[PDB]
RNA sequence: UCAGGCGAUGUUU
DNA sequence: CAGCTAGCCATGCACATCGCCTGGAAT
DNA sequence: ATTCAGGCATGGCTAGCTG
């Protein structure tokens, strides 16, 4: 079955893979994030509640009084999106806060002396998000980019090779929290464990270890293990677990039970350990050689002496042995060490330690942190107790905690926001263990450690900063409390909050200017994932491997969409099906797999979880019952790819589209092109300029419907019904019966958006697409937008094209275009510029806006009015005057059109600062807008009342009808009559009270709108009135522009030939564009050729239908013929059948076909050659896809037949007249008397350093001289030069440059003395 | 510099000098009360650090910032770096009398001339036009002159044709690597708005036609014209100074052309006949009674300068291909014949 | 991990292959690259790109073979001492179930299935560095242990 | 088909215990490379001289008139390498590690590509672009230094 | 009219 | 008293273009 | 309406350890 508004033009479809999860709403990221930001929610949990419940309550210095929170509430804007775009304010909202102040007694329990609650104190303003996911700051339309940065947590890195050139890799460990300071751990070639706090100098980590109030004994107990010796009257013999002999070679003979077991100095097998454990004996004698290498653990003291007998972390010697023996100590503690298992790194660090105690350690850290400061007890105490343990300057996230326990093999996933001694100790354990050999490093690029923020999160952070500043202030003031008389408005000052949030939404590395010139360009700019920004890396001072794709981007980041040039890999576009996991990772869908069936249940997966399982590639031939037709299958397990078995896989791809982005899924026959050109193709397609008449691209990809419908430029309906009224302004929809609410039933109204301005100077326009009396269903197109049609997305147009060199004019890539194009206006574009004149008020006199102007004739003046502003519709040209402005002295400063553009004046705006008289014209425009608004809202009320009376009438027919008594009295008041004792009377009263409410509403809205328009709105200080004028140029096409394909072949149109000369075909038609064949094998993009063929087939079916219809036939022929045209292939999805199209819709279907039978092609499942061939055969063209031609000039036949077909082409907005430029003698900069730079500033080019090298290379000298002396620098030079040129005498006079004179002065500024010399 | 609004664009040197002068005046005031010496020590330390900032902000410890976050610029930066005076305003200066536009092909040109658009010209040579105007006596002063050249009346276009006729110009492309990167041409006026440029140079410029941009330049003085003509005119560069191979190598379509024009099948129309001369060869191929390639015995005559710098003729009956004979009518007097009796790939035409 | 032990015939063959690559193969691709460079575009061209790729791939091979030829310990030992199975020897082995195999044991570079294709570092050989005709010998496959028996030996 | 049979034989020998890990690695990669070369020669012979026609006698072959072979043999654009990547399999593809991957791309731009293959080719191209950038930088710096000494 | 931010277009393994 | 010698700073990083945006807080 | 926290390569240098 099909929607009714799809039956208009049913799109033929190739493809095999049955799809199961339709494309989701393409703007989830923006809208869901922001909604999450601002919404009433209990129990905190990521809202304004979070910030507040974090900062509040705020308590005095035990001043028996304290401030706290209750509830927040927004209001509603004073303005709205349209008015706002016109005026310039931000689309903002009020913000009210209910606070409560309380007071206790002095010297009592917490008894409340008195409390008050200020009525929702005002504070600040936060912008909202337009229904299309865009913000509005200052007459513009900005966007915030989701940011991709490193997750909070612990990380272990190698840094292999390059360092120290020693071949011995290193291992470092980092802790990065979400708001605080850094912390590291790392080794050195001398095998010592060092620490650094915040990239500063280095220390031995034992310093902070014992700064956690630990003794050396405890430290050793933590890290190493114990080995014991005791007094067995000789050598104080040992007990040992044979496990500690793992893969070793004893330095002394292993004896037991008087029996030797292993030779003295040999390796030991595990059978030895087995048999000796079966023996279960540990008491053993040892020699002295095995002793000295050990190190004492604890410190022994004696009865009488108790002096420095043994210092912990010290090796052994026979004299020490005798000393401790003669003092009589039973136990002897040592350190079980090794080389391949347990490196005594901590002991070496201890021996390197210069410190002795907690005090000295704190002193050392305090000294290294802030250089040049008096060491002090409390200073160090409070400092180091404020870098890893307090809410003040340090906090992880729940996310941080989750990652941080996960990488430590812990049990739970919820803890505190702070660190712990236990935590740091465990981190160091992990690092040591990694050094030992077990465990592995974890690379960074794996998406299990990147993370995606969004608008909501960043807004929350900045707003938090605001709140902490304001609490600093509140604490400060409240430290000087009063007698109950202050109220919570003096206790608050939102100006810093406003400052912070304005700064963020206005000027930051993320909030940027939306590229709005093409629906696709929007919807692929909003879904952008950026690696830059505060909190991330830089453009060129950033790493390398991050600029690379990783085997886990799959289905979470496009491979093939990114701008080339200075920053690749940093601006990854976000995948199609990608979502945002709760914690904030990139999750993608998959299909669950049971024992032997590809079940129809989706399931979302994260990054890390993906690694453990095994995943089946998409295009795998199943058979109707989940059974894989083979027993082996291509799949991926862990960045791998390999044929696997049958009963092993557990998840299968959702569809095939999921490896690209919307920015590059519109590329038909994509899979047949290389990577490079696919890339450049997506990018160029993003820059398409709209047109004046869109025409439904032929070879499409089925991903157009969503890309258009959801990118909210077209106007989607909301409640399906019957179209009642159409007009280029508005659309009026009557609702169906049962999709209705009881009260305010009425009908829906849509105000379209007529000719107005983009941000790239393009024409955003809308057009109706239905006719009176035509049903429409929920969620459907009603208004086509810029470059849309009937719902589908269209960018350029489709043209007949033929590949063959033709007299040079297509030498390198120069497309050629025949006048048959520039006649029908099928590339004409519309642009709109916007010009601004201002009225400053400078001392020596205010400005004037009069018509009277000195030293100008009636010529320019005629177009002006009697007030000084051009009429609404004159056809001004370059140089004329739009607004008359003069500055007293009186001098001319009027406003003139920039040189070059033609155009027409479509609209004028006037702003006036209050407190100043108005002219005649502003008054007239005021009265115009008043009249129009009044009429508009009056029509609102009238049609709404009309619908409501109609509903009344419809109701009265049921239950108490009076068909004759109803139309006795007029439409005035049909509620004058009565109804029985039924709920229908209740309904009548509902309708009546709604009518009265609408009356009052109309009254109030009228008055309020009048008051809105009447006043003179605020402005930047120091201005009087602004006049704005629009223009509308109509640039057509001309040699120099840039037309492009989609597969990625550029071109610069180069000649416009007359109709005759284009190579025609034997049937008689001309051909319109002639590219260059040699371009195809070079840029390996074989695709556009297949595209051409398939298009040829399309237009074949088209022309066939057109003939069958023009020779008007019985409809049954069309029925059969369309049926055939739609079946034509192997197993597919489409399965349409026109046996159920009412014998009239069919005709309208043919109508909309006669230009072509649009074919679709999913990306990696597209049509194959055989079906193309058979479609062409259904047409009448030759199978080979090539036709003979006939050249126009000679009128004879080319040889070796060539290719023709329709290749949908686009136009880019690098038009020629925005690049042609020239300067003779214009302005001059002020510091260094040189010509300016750029075009808008009427300047000249730049004669580059390397060019000076070139000119030196040739012997040319005089050219160089006057190239950098007469035409640039010497003031006297160019004056003389000009005066001489005007009279034939070509001759320069060099003089000295002036920038050099400046160089002299700036060096002389210093202690230096530089001079010229004797002549 | 004043900005739009009751403010002023803050510079850096201003702020720095102002800081120094504040600190100096404070210290001067302090040497009257004879305050305790720790104060004056802190004072002198501030002043030393400030003068340090003024001379080189960024060589002591943490550099002083300015408005928002960044080290305000000091004299050391005025001279240093990729943006001081040297590499920005003394080795390459912006220059008047110029312009820029987009390029296209236009193969109807002899390789010592290049297109140019009217509007660009009439904006460039404004002085010359003024001069020739008041020479031919059409306006008294410069005022009416400029008014005429803006209104764009009739006679100006003829005047412009007369003043461009033999006045070379320079074309430049952006990444200028080797001294080919700037060549000369003579203009020929075109309509439209995009420079037309001969094909056989788009290899030396390393410039495709995918939307690149080129800059013009106009010599002013007379020595300059003669330089541009006797040294930089395009005819006088047929060899890259890197190495003696030619640089006028025909590039990418013309080669396919000559290729398909000279080759041989085994059997096509008109095979097995004899032709008195390349003339009637071309005549056959136009009339359409003989294929474009079919092996034929023909007569040809060739010249050779084996004498003391003197040309001598000899003729014979070669065996060749009709198209190849057609190519023969272009070779100048002096070559041998075997140079064009094979496939003619790219290396062949190069040598 | 490796063993510089190589047989002299393969040594010569490898040296000859080196000479072949460095004399009559490199220069042709060289000429192709020198040609393709004279074209205008380089980022809009792929012929230069893929021909350069060919150069990289052949360079890697020549580097590897060079380091090898530097570090090749040659033992062109005769059948002088025979009786065990230590190196460069033909070996028949049979299963207790019917599976038979014939092979010669050589160094790492001589394994391309043609005549003598088994490397010493393989567990098979590692279990056979010296044996006697008519003896059991077991190995540890990833699917468990195995067993065979020797049949005959002929050095050369 | 025969290539797949061979890798199957080698996999059998591995799980039978005659080779090591990197041993299997190199064995497989070599036999695929050999197959690649065979395919290349096959296509080149099937194009360059494929035309065979009558002479007014029976038959005699000659150099062909296939458009792509002309556009290559002339010297205009593209060569044996590109016509390879349009007809035969497009060889092997390294990965960012540099470790060359162990399954060739048995497809070609005329027929289609399943996803993984296109993905890997993306690897290659992106690394190429990044190197273009940095290399440009160093080249410019070298040129400047040289011109300031001579 | 100067300084910065951002984005974009070219040449560029 | 001399020869390293490892560890810590200075300085360097292509060219050309176009468009948009914003330039002190407290008293 | 005045005023005060992801680079690399290289070279040069300085404490600091063996004879
Ligand atoms: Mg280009």
């Amino acid at each position: 079955v099909y929607s009714y508004t799809e039956k208009k033009r049913i799109r033929k479809d190739f493809g095999k893979r049955p799809q199961v999860l339709d494309v989701p709403y393409l703007l989830s990221i923006q809208l869901d994030s922001f909604q999450k930001f601002i919404e009433q929610d209990p129990e905190g949990q990521y809202g304004l509640e979070a910030a507040f419940r974090s900062v509040f309550p705020i308590q005095s210095y035990s001043g028996n009084s304290e401030l706290q929170y209750v509830s927040y509430r927004l209001g509603e804007p004073v303005f709205d999106v349209q008015e706002c775009q016109i005026r310039g304010v931000t689309y903002s909202a009020p913000l009210r806060v209910k606070l409560r102040l309380v007071i206790y007694e002095r010297e009592a329990p917490e008894g409340t002396v008195k409390d008050i609650k200020e009525q929702e104190v005002y504070m600040g303003e936060i912008p909202l998000m337009t229904d299309n996911g865009t913000f509005v700051i200052n007459g513009t339309e900005r966007v915030i980019v989701s940011q991709l940065h490193r997750s909070p947590g612990v990380f272990f890195d190698s840094d292999k090779g390059k360092t120290h050139s020693s071949g011995k890799v290193l291992y470092n460990a980092r802790i990065i929290p979400y708001r605080g300071s850094w912390l590291d751990f790392e080794f050195d070639p001398k095998d010592n464990l060092f620490v650094r706090i915040d990239r500063r100098r280095k220390l031995p980590a034992t310093i902070i270890l014992r700064a956690l109030n630990y003794t050396t004994e405890q430290i050793l107990d933590l890290f190493f293990e114990k080995v014991i010796f005791e007094i067995r009257d000789n050598k104080l013999q040992m007990e040992l677990v044979p496990e500690r002999l793992r893969g070793e070679t004893a330095s002394f003979d292993i004896e037991a039970n008087g029996k030797v077991y292993v030779e003295k100095g040999r390796r030991i097998t595990a059978r030895h350990i087995r048999q000796l454990e079966k023996d279960d004996v540990k008491l053993i004698e040892v020699p002295v050689e095995y002793i000295a290498g050990k190190v004492v653990a604890k410190d022994y003291i004696d009865e009488s002496t108790g002096e420095l007998i043994c210092a912990a972390n010290m090796e052994l010697s026979l004299d020490l042995l005798a000393k401790l023996s003669q003092s009589g100590h039973k136990r002897i503690e040592t350190l079980f060490t090794n080389d391949l298992d347990h490196g005594p790194y901590i002991s070496e660090t201890l021996r390197v330690d210069p410190t002795n105690d907690r005090l000295s350690a704190l002193v050392e850290i305090y000294r290294m942190m802030r250089p040049g400061e008096p060491p002090t007890r409390e200073a160090a105490e409070s400092l180091f107790e404020n870098l890893f343990f307090s809410e003040d300057r340090y906090d992880l996230s729940a996310v941080g905690r989750m990652k941080f326990n996960r990488s430590l093999l812990r049990e739970e996933i919820e803890g505190s926001g702070i660190l712990s001694k236990d935590d740091i100790i465990d981190v160091m354990k992990k690092l040591i263990d990694i050094r030992n050999g077990k465990g592995e490093v974890d690379d960074i690029d794996h998406l299990g450690n990147r993370r995606i923020r969004s608008v909501g999160e960043m807004a929350e952070n900045q707003f938090r900063v605001g709140l902490v500043r304001v609490e600093r202030a509140v604490k400060e003031r409240l430290s000087l409390g009063d007698l109950d008389t202050l109220m919570p408005q003096d206790m608050i000052n939102a100006k810093p909050i406003s400052a912070a949030v304005k700064e963020f939404f206005g000027s930051s590395q993320l909030s940027q200017f939306m590229d709005q010139n093409n629906p696709l360009s929007e919807i692929t700019h909003k879904r952008r994932i950026s690696a830059l920004g505060p909190g991330g890396l830089t453009r060129e001072r950033a790493g390398f491997e991050v600029r690379d794709v990783h085997p886990t981007h799959y289905g979470r980041v496009c491979p093939i969409e990114t701008p080339e040039g200075p920053n690749i890999g940093l601006i990854n576009s976000l995948s199609v099906y990608a979502q945002t996991n709760e914690y904030g990772f990139l999750e993608t869908p998959y299909r669950k797999v049971t024992d032997g069936v590809v079940t129809d249940e989706i399931h979302y997966l994260s990054a890390i979880e993906e690694g453990n399982y095994v995943i089946a590639q998409a295009n795998s031939n199943l058979d109707e019952e989940g059974h894989f037709v083979e027993d082996l299958v291509t799949c991926r397990s862990k960045g791998e790819s390999s044929l696997f078995s049958r009963d092993q896989v557990d998840y299968m791809d959702v569809s095939t589209q999921q490896v690209v982005s919307v920015g590059a899924s519109l590329i038909p026959f994509l899979e047949h092109d290389d990577a490079n050109r696919a890339l450049m193709g997506a990018n160029m397609q993003r820059q398409a300029v709209p047109t004046l008449r869109a025409d439904k691209p032929l070879v499409g990809t089925g991903m157009e419907r969503a890309v258009a419908v959801d990118s909210g430029v077209t106007a989607v309906a909301k409640r399906g019904g019957v179209v009642q009224y159409v007009d280029a302004s508005r659309i009026v929809i009557k609702v169906n019966e049962d999709e209705m609410y009881p009260g305010e039933a009425g009908i829906d109204i849509y105000n379209l958006t007529k000719y107005t301005r983009s941000n790239q100077n393009t024409c955003i326009n809308q057009m109706p697409c239905v006719s009176l009396g035509e049903p429409v269903e929920r969620g459907d197109v009603l208004a086509d937008g810029p470059s849309t049609d009937l719902g589908e997305l269209a960018l350029g147009q489709n043209m007949r094209v033929a590949f063959m060199p033709w007299n040079g004019y297509n030498f390198e890539d120069s497309i050629l275009v025949s006048e048959r194009v520039v006649q029908e206006d099928r590339f004409t574009t519309i642009h709109i510029q916007e010009l601004a004149c201002v009225s400053r008020d400078t001392k020596l006199g205010p400005e004037e806006i009069t018509a009277d102007i000195p030293n100008v004739g009636e010529a320019a003046l005629s177009k002006l009015d009697e007030s000084g502003i051009v009429y609404i519709g004159a056809e001004v040209t370059g140089g004329d005057i739009l607004v008359g402005k003069v500055t007293p002295k009186v001098k001319d400063s009027s406003l003139r059109v920039p040189n070059g553009v033609s155009g027409t004046v479509i609209d004028v705006q006037v702003f006036t600062r209050d407190g100043v008289e108005k002219d005649k014209r502003a008054l007239e425009i005021e009265e115009m807008q008043l009249k129009q608004a009044k009429k508009d809202l009056s029509e609102e009320l009238q049609i709404l009342e009309a619908g409501l009376f109609s509903r009344i009438r419809a109701v009265l027919v049921a239950g108490g009808v009076e068909a004759e008594k109803l139309d006795k009295l007029p439409r005035d008041r049909w509620l004058e009559l009565g109804l029985t004792d039924e709920e229908k009377q209740n309904q009548l009263e509902q309708l009546a009270e709604q009518y009265d409410e609408l009356k009052h509403e109309f009254e109030k809205k009228l008055e309020a709108k009048r008051r809105k328009i009447t006043q003179g709105d605020d402005l930047a200080p120091g201005v009087l009135k602004i006049v704005k004028v629009y223009l509308a140029v109509k640039r057509r096409i001309q040699p120099g522009d840039k037309m492009a394909g989609r597969h990625g072949n550029k071109g610069v149109i180069s000649k416009i030939n007359p109709i005759e000369d284009m190579p025609y075909d034997e049937n008689g038609t001309p051909v319109d564009i002639v590219l260059n064949p040699l371009g195809v094998p070079s840029r390996m993009n074989i695709g556009q050729i297949l595209e051409t063929h398939l298009g040829m087939a399309a237009k074949g079916i088209g022309d066939k239908i057109n003939a069958m219809l023009k020779q008007q036939q019985e409809v049954a022929k069309l029925r059969e013929f369309i049926q055939r045209a739609y079946d034509l292939g192997a197993d597919v999805r489409q399965k349409v059948d026109l046996s159920t199209f009412s014998d009239e819709e069919v005709m309208r279907l043919a109508e909309n076909l006669r230009k072509g039978m649009p074919i679709a092609t999913p990306v990696f499942d597209g049509a194959k050659e055989a079906e193309i061939k058979e479609l062409l055969k259904l047409g009448d063209l030759p199978t080979s896809g090539q036709i003979r031609l006939y050249d126009g000039r000679t009128g004879e036949q080319f040889e070796r037949p060539v290719t023709v077909g329709y290749m949908y082409m686009l136009k880019l907005n690098h038009l020629v007249d925005d690049k042609m430029h020239a300067r003779s003698t214009g302005s001059y900069s002020l510091v260094t008397q040189q010509p300016l730079g750029g075009k808008a500033q009427f300047g000249g080019q730049r004669f580059g350093e390397m060019e000076v090298w070139a000119l030196e290379a040739y012997g040319a000298a005089y050219t160089l001289q006057e190239m950098l002396t007469v035409k640039s620098d010497d003031v006297n030079g160019r004056t003389k030069m000009y005066k001489n040129i005007v009279d034939g005498n070509h001759q320069m006079e060099p003089g000295m440059p002036e920038s050099f004179n400046v160089l002299l002065k700036e060096i002389r500024s210093l202690g230096i003395n530089i001079e010229l010399e004797d002549e | 510099v004043p900005l739009d609004g009751g403010r002023f664009a803050t510079s850096d040197l201003n702020d720095l000098y102002r800081r120094v002068i504040n600190r100096n005046n404070r210290l001067k005031r302090l040497l009257d009360l004879a305050a305790p010496d720790i104060i004056v020590r802190n004072e002198k330390r501030m002043l030393q650090e400030a003068v340090d900032a003024l001379l080189d902000n960024g060589r002591r410890g943490r550099a002083i910032t300015g408005s928002n976050k960044r080290p305000l610029k000091s004299l050391a930066d005025m001279i240093k770096g990729k943006q001081g005076r040297f590499r920005q305003n003394l080795l390459g200066k912006r220059v008047d009398y110029s312009g820029r536009s987009v390029i296209t092909v236009g193969p109807y040109l002899r390789l010592h001339q290049c297109g140019l658009p009217k509007k660009m010209a009439l904006e460039l040579f404004k002085p010359f036009i003024y001069g020739k105007l008041e020479l031919r006596g059409l306006a008294t002063t410069i005022k009416a002159a400029k008014k005429m050249v803006e209104r764009e009346e009739a006679v100006v276009w003829d005047i412009l044709d007369e003043v461009i006729r033999e006045h070379p110009v320079l074309l430049n492309r952006a990444p200028t690597l080797h001294r080919l990167g700037i060549q000369a041409f003579e203009p020929v006026l075109i309509e439209g708005k995009a420079i037309q440029l001969h094909p056989l140079v788009c290899a030396a410029y390393n410039a495709d036609f995918d939307g690149d941009q080129m800059a013009v330049h106009v010599p002013l003085t007379l020595e300059a014209q003669l330089e541009a003509r006797a040294l930089m005119m395009s005819t006088n560069n047929i060899l890259s100074p890197a190495n003696g191979e030619p640089i006028i190598v025909p590039s990418q379509d013309v080669v396919l052309g000559l290729y398909y024009m000279t080759r041989d099948c085994v059997n096509a129309k008109g095979e097995g006949m004899v032709l008195t001369g390349p003339k009637e060869a071309e005549r056959l191929y136009r009339s359409g009674l003989a294929s474009l390639h079919a092996r034929v015995k023909v007569r040809i005559t060739e010249y050779e300068k084996d004498a003391n710098g003197e040309l001598v003729a000899k003729t014979s009956l070669k065996d060749t291909t009709v198209g190849r004979a057609i190519l023969w009518m272009i070779v100048p007097k002096g070559l041998p014949y075997s140079i064009v009796n094979q496939a003619l790939g790219k290396k062949a035409i190069s040598k | 991990m490796k063993t510089p032990l190589v047989t002299r015939e393969g040594y010569e063959k490898l040296k000859q292959e080196l000479n072949y690559l460095w004399r009559e193969e490199r220069p042709e691709v060289t000429k192709k690259v020198t040609w393709a460079a004279s074209l205008g575009d380089r980022s809009e061209n792929a012929d230069y790109q893929y021909n350069k790729k060919r150069l990289r791939e052949i360079d890697r091979r020549v580097r590897y073979l060079t380091k090898c030829m530097e570090n090749l310990k040659i033992v062109d030992y005769s059948p002088q001492q025979e009786g065990k199975v230590f190196f460069g020897a033909w070996v028949e082995i049979e299963n207790d179930d019917g599976v038979t195999h014939r092979f010669r044991i050589v160094g790492y570079d001589e394994i391309f299935g043609r005549k003598d294709y088994i490397s010493i570092d393989s567990p098979m050989a590692r279990a056979l560095l010296k044996k006697e005709v008519g003896d059991l010998a077991v190995v540890n496959t990833p699917a468990g242990e195995a067993s065979w028996y020797v049949n005959a030996i002929e050095y050369v | 088909s025969e290539a797949e049979a061979e890798v199957a034989e080698i996999q059998e020998q591995f799980q039978s215990g005659l080779v090591t890990a990197g041993e299997r690695y190199n064995k497989v990669i070599d036999i695929w490379a050999a197959a690649n070369d065979r395919v290349s020669k096959a296509m080149m012979d099937n194009l360059q001289t494929e035309t065979v026609i009558n002479r007014d006698g029976q038959e005699e072959k000659q150099v062909s008139f296939n458009s792509i072979y002309m556009m290559a043999d002339s010297g205009a654009r593209g060569s044996a390498a590109q016509i390879r990547q349009l007809a035969g399999m497009r060889g092997l593809m390294a990965k960012p590690d540099g470790s060359i991957i162990e399954t060739p791309i048995t497809a070609n731009f005329r027929e289609g590509l399943n996803v993984l293959q296109y993905f890997i080719s993306t690897h290659g191209a992106r690394k190429g672009l990044a190197d273009t950038a940095l290399k440009t930088a160093n080249s410019g710096y070298l040129t400047r230094r040289l011109v300031d000494v001579a």
